[PDB]
């Protein structure tokens, strides 16, 4: 019916439509807009901006990770026109899987350095975290950039063309049993950020109201956009994940072998997932363009 | 391509380049206060608890402070008001005792506009102290407000007069939206205008931190 | 006490009487017959990337070869600027300077500023490093500009309305120049040392005599304070940027104004003037963030130098004229070429 | 006292009593050493690279 | 004043590991670059290592490289040469040459008193032909040196040194750089010359000159010297 083998035991892998109805629309909106914003964005940065403050740095970096995750859009869209028949190969299917993997982590990375930079630059003003020289900011990046490398290459070292019947498959969040690290990673890079940039914010709003800047214009407009930013990436990485954990619940308590329940379930998945998406198209009207310096 | 002294040379030049950035990074970590006024009305009575410029350099809670005292600089503040563009704070003192005669306190309004609204200082906030409160208390006891300021409508108490008087140097102010005045009636008292002064530096530091990450 | 007031209009009314009288030909119609220079081109050869504050005052060596440069981190960095090398960085007492002076020798550098006094660092010493030589104090203002005659002579323009002329092996002022109504915000010495140029605050340029002391001429038309002042390669004439956003041509043996540098556009001050080595280019650093180049006998913008982020507050042309380096509030140099 | 206004007559009639040149000749002077030293003005005529010392 | 003091010398069984001190009291010792030169016996100059201000460039000559180690400490300003495996071919003077370079300066101006030690038991080739010439007071004399490799450098500036060795006591910098006279040598010295052919004139030649003079290369590392020659009478 819908079992298949994915290198593992009971992968249970489907194609069926409400996928090329609504993903088109909803990946090529993203696609426009979130292009758009990003090389407006990266230009403003590269022949525009000559302060270059570690905070910069961070949103630059951040800016890269978005512009990336959303150039590997159109090769997905071409995977979700036709339902889940691929047909670029091996190594376009695996690079592209390995992008988006390692862009979206990249990206909550810089999110959650960006967020620890603001605490840091409200809660303790009087700390040589806030001074750190430019090339301390590139080699923080440059580490944090081969974290995420670091443990999202294994999507890059495996033989990646799925032939499910006569199409080929450029899935890397099936539903097989296994707990691999691409389910691992993919759970604690919402959860473990989203637990820092709670405490940042939460203590960003609380010392800014103890000290009484709230009565400021331009205090309440940065209160406002720090609640907004933390609200976007909740709103943005949570129903992939708590599906995802539906996902394993259902997996290892009922229907482990027969699987002609998980239909909607992963139909379900997917259509959260594209909101991964949504956030990088997001990211720049609420870092960059809302700035007041822009 | 370089020869041996050459190459020395360039070695030479990037120690001095690391020692350039070393000091600079710890210059960087200081405050900068500007300290204003109009001779008598207090200045050296505020640095007492810590022929051209003068610093003077103090710590408070691993904070370390400059206080740059123009003073006795007898030419055209234009010429070089520019220099400290770019201080944490202008600490501006004023005397209530100044009220009398010879006015005073309107030569005090004069400078603290010209400070306070220059094209240089747009953003750096205003530390506003109010030196000799005890003299002004008894001043009043006796003389009223109004012979230095022509229109009051208020009682000869220390309390509205105070409060007049800051709010009529507080309305000099012509942009209030991006710098910010704080007003401390300080005396001998305590260390409290030390707190004082790093409340209002740790405010303006973080209004500056803010605008680094661009969320100002 | 009327009479005196009364005088001293006749004298001044004489003086304009009699410049008129010698004022017979504006040089714009002597030389108008001549080609102008044409566009101009400069670019950033070097950029010279060590300071990290404003920088106030630049100095060229004589060998055309290394410059001294003082910014308000309280540094003063000495550049190699064929290679942008830092020969020397010497930490300052005070961090306020608003002059810089290179010794025609070479052996020295002074520095001044808010801080009134002019202090000589020796470049050569047997210890390997650069020692203060000697701090002269004597000015009641803050110091603005400070040349070098000679090893031992320094002649200094302070904010208190006064040049002095001093000894540096005695610390003392051998000379004072008192005739200024207003701070004297820059100074020129004549190529021969037997004179030099004031710029002061009063919108006035005074030309005195190093040997005894006394202005000799005295040069008004500009309408605000006088930031730059340059002499003329020829030593027969001097240059002045003031905050009227104009910079006009004077002529010691005329002793008139020649020549007007203005236009429509600029409506900033003048930090800092320089000639080129023949004179023909006129070179003003302005608070636009650029230097406009014009052509010293034409009186038109003959180029731009636009390459700072902040105003630009001093200007030097090298002694062979090969480059010109300029100074901004952004702490960074720039050699043109 | 007064001496100020002693001391700007002396100053005035010292300046006043100066020979002074017509303004012709002296822009002529002006004009005659611009054109001689021109040849050696790199920054007017700009310098071939090969022995500019900022070549690069 | 300046000053450089050696310490550490004295006789050594072969294989030994005698380590070598100097002492600088008088000048900014962090920012001079510091080099150890050797004097056989009888024999001429022969540099053996440098250690840059900061410590970031250390070099050593091919004879040594392996066996010697040099170190600075600068706290206390003392320059150290741990040498180890200790052969009959390291019986030498050692000197303690400070060396600041950066645009018009002048290398190897001080050179420190030397200590002696006893061992029981592609380079430039810098020529000086002749090795004595005899000299009367009031005459003028050239001293000629060749070397093997153009010393001219694409700075413009010929990287050659002239070094006198007055009888008991160590060198003494007269001309850095083939042209310029070094501080407190008298106008009398005078140094010229092209690519591999240069020439030192002591013109109104006369006492307190008699010795040895060294020509030494600085183009690139190892430091080569002349044989040297001698001038007595
Ligand atoms: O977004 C990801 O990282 C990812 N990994 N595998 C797959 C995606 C998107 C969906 C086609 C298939």
């Amino acid at each position: 019916d819908h079992f298949l083998e994915i290198d593992k035991k009971n992968c249970c892998v489907f194609r069926d439509d409400f996928i090329v109805k609504v993903l088109p629309p909803v990946l090529g909106l993203e696609f426009i807009f979130g292009l758009l914003g990003n090389g407006l964005a990266l230009w403003i940065f590269c022949f525009h901006l000559k302060s270059w403050k570690s905070s910069r740095i961070f949103l630059f970096n951040l800016a890269v990770a978005d512009f990336l995750l959303i150039i590997c859009l159109p090769f997905l869209m071409d995977n979700y026109v036709r339902r889940w028949d691929w047909k670029f190969g091996d190594i376009p299917c695996r690079l592209m899987l390995f992008m988006l993997a390692m862009n979206r982590q990249g990206s909550i990375i810089f999110l959650t350095v960006v967020a620890v930079d603001r605490y840091f630059r409200v809660v303790h003003p009087h700390h040589a975290l806030n001074k750190i020289s430019n090339r301390t900011a590139a080699i923080i990046s440059c580490l944090l950039w081969g974290i995420t490398i670091g443990l999202t290459v294994h999507l890059l070292k495996k033989k990646m063309p799925i032939q499910n019947g006569g199409a080929n498959l450029c899935s890397s969040f099936s539903i097989c049993h296994t707990f691999q690290w691409h389910e691992a990673m993919f759970l604690l890079e919402f959860f473990l950020p989203l637990g820092i940039i709670l405490f940042c914010s939460a203590r960003i709003i609380w010392s800014l109201r103890q000290r009484q800047m709230d009565r400021h214009a331009k205090i309440k407009r940065a209160i406002t956009f720090i609640m907004v930013v933390a609200i976007v990436f909740v709103i943005c990485f949570l129903p992939s994940v708590v599906v995802r954990i539906r996902i394993f619940w259902l997996l290892h308590t009922s229907g482990t072998q027969n699987c002609e329940v998980y239909r909607s379930v992963d139909l379900a998945f997917f259509i959260t997932l594209s909101f991964t998406y949504m956030n990088s198209m997001l990211d720049p009207v609420v870092y960059y363009f809302s700035s007041p310096s822009f | 391509t370089l020869s041996a002294e050459d190459k020395a040379a360039v070695e030479r030049s990037k120690m001095i380049d690391r020692n350039l950035r070393e000091d600079g990074e710890k210059a960087a970590r200081e405050v900068k206060l500007l300290l204003l006024g109009a001779g008598e009305s207090g200045k050296s009575t505020i640095v007492k608890q810590m022929t051209g410029i003068v610093e003077t350099h103090f710590t408070f809670k691993d904070l370390h402070f400059k206080m740059f005292d123009v003073g006795a600089q007898r030419s055209e503040r234009k010429k070089w008001i520019h220099c400290f563009e770019g201080v944490t704070a202008i600490i501006f003192c004023v005397a209530l005792s100044d009220y009398d005669l010879v006015n005073r306190m309107h030569e005090s309004m004069k400078l603290f506009d010209s400070i306070c609204n220059n094209k240089w200082f747009t953003d750096t906030s205003i530390i506003l102290f109010l030196n000799k409160k005890d003299l002004f208390e008894e001043k009043i006891k006796k003389s009223p407000l109004t012979i230095c300021y022509p229109e009051y409508a208020g009682s000869n108490t220390y309390e509205e007069a105070a409060a007049y008087i800051q709010c009529q140097f507080e309305d000099l102010n012509k942009r209030k939206d991006t710098k910010e005045i704080y007003t401390h009636f300080t005396c001998s008292t305590d260390t409290k205008n030390v707190q004082f002064v790093f409340d209002a530096v740790t405010d303006v530091i973080i209004k500056n931190n803010l605008k680094d990450c661009g969320l100002f | 006490l009327d009479q005196l007031r009364q005088e001293a209009e006749q004298l001044k009314n004489q003086i304009r009487d009699a410049r008129k009288a010698c004022a017979d030909a504006t040089l714009s119609q002597i030389t108008n017959n001549i080609d102008p220079v044409g566009r101009i081109q400069m670019r950033t050869r070097r950029t010279l990337r060590g300071h990290l504050a404003k920088i106030y005052a630049m100095h060229w060596g004589t060998d055309s070869r290394l410059l001294v440069s003082a910014s308000q981190d309280g540094k003063l960095i000495i550049w190699d600027s064929y290679t942008t090398n830092k020969v020397h960085a010497i930490p300052l007492r005070s961090s306020w300077v608003m002059t810089c002076a290179y010794a025609p020798s070479g052996n020295y550098v002074a520095c001044g500023g808010l801080d009134n006094i002019c202090s000589i660092y020796n470049l050569k010493t047997r210890e390997g490093n650069v020692r203060v030589s000697r701090e002269l104090a004597g000015h009641t203002g803050y110091l603005s500009c400070c040349r070098f005659l000679d090893d031992n002579q320094i002649v200094t323009s302070s904010g208190d309305t006064t040049c002095a002329l001093w000894d540096i092996e005695t610390g003392q002022q051998t000379t004072t120049f008192t005739g200024h109504t207003g701070d004297v915000m820059s100074l020129s010495l004549a190529p021969d040392t037997r004179l030099f140029v004031s710029g002061a605050c009063d919108a006035s340029a005074k030309l005195w005599d190093v040997r005894e002391g006394m202005c000799r001429q005295t040069f008004t038309g500009h309408e605000s304070d006088i930031n730059a002042i340059c002499f003329f390669p020829n030593g027969n004439a001097f240059a002045t940027g003031s905050d009227d956003a104009t910079c006009r041509l004077f002529d010691l043996r005329a002793d008139q104004e020649l020549m007007t540098y203005s236009h429509d556009n600029i409506i900033c001050g003048i930090t800092s003037v320089s000639f080129s080595k023949s004179g023909r280019l006129l070179l003003a650093g302005y608070d636009d963030f650029n230097c406009n180049v014009w052509d010293a006998l034409k009186a038109d913008r003959a180029g731009v130098l636009a390459g700072h982020d902040n105003r630009v507050s001093c200007l030097g042309v090298t002694d062979d004229g090969m480059a010109v380096a300029t100074g901004s509030w952004d702490s960074f140099l720039k050699i043109w070429n | 006292s007064i001496a100020q206004a002693r001391k700007l007559v002396e100053q005035l009639k010292m300046e006043a009593n100066i020979d002074r040149i017509k303004v012709s000749k002296a822009a002529a002077d002006l004009m005659a050493y611009c054109e001689a030293h021109a040849k050696e003005d790199p920054l007017l005529t700009p310098v071939p690279a090969s022995e500019n010392p900022f070549r690069e | 004043d300046v000053q450089l003091v050696e310490s550490g010398g004295g006789l050594v069984q072969p294989g030994g590991s005698r380590k070598l001190s100097c002492s600088a009291s008088g000048f900014a010792f962090s920012s001079f670059g510091m080099h150890w030169v050797r004097q056989a016996p009888e024999k001429g100059l022969e540099w053996v290592a440098y250690i840059s201000s900061g410590s970031g460039t250390i070099y050593y000559a091919d004879t040594v490289k392996g066996r010697f180690t040099i170190s600075r400490d600068d706290p206390k300003n003392t320059l150290f040469l741990q040498m180890t495996s200790l052969r009959s071919e390291d019986t030498a003077m050692y000197y303690c040459v400070r060396s600041i370079y950066y645009y018009g300066s002048s290398p190897f101006d001080f050179w420190g008193q030397g200590t002696t030690l006893t061992v029981s038991s592609s380079d430039i080739v810098m020529t000086q032909a002749t090795s004595s010439v005899p000299v009367t007071p009031g005459e003028s004399v050239s001293i000629s040196c060749r070397s093997s490799k153009s010393l001219l450098h694409s700075n413009g500036n010929t990287y050659l040194y002239w070094f006198l060795q007055r009888p008991g006591q160590s060198p003494q910098l007269l001309i850095y750089r083939m042209s310029n006279l070094a501080s407190g040598v008298p106008d009398r010295f005078s140094g010229s010359g092209s690519g591999t052919a240069f020439t030192l004139t002591i013109s109104r030649l006369e006492a307190e000159d008699v010795g040895v003079y060294y020509c030494m290369q600085h183009l690139e590392y190892p430091l080569t010297f002349g044989a040297g020659t001698k001038l007595e009478l």
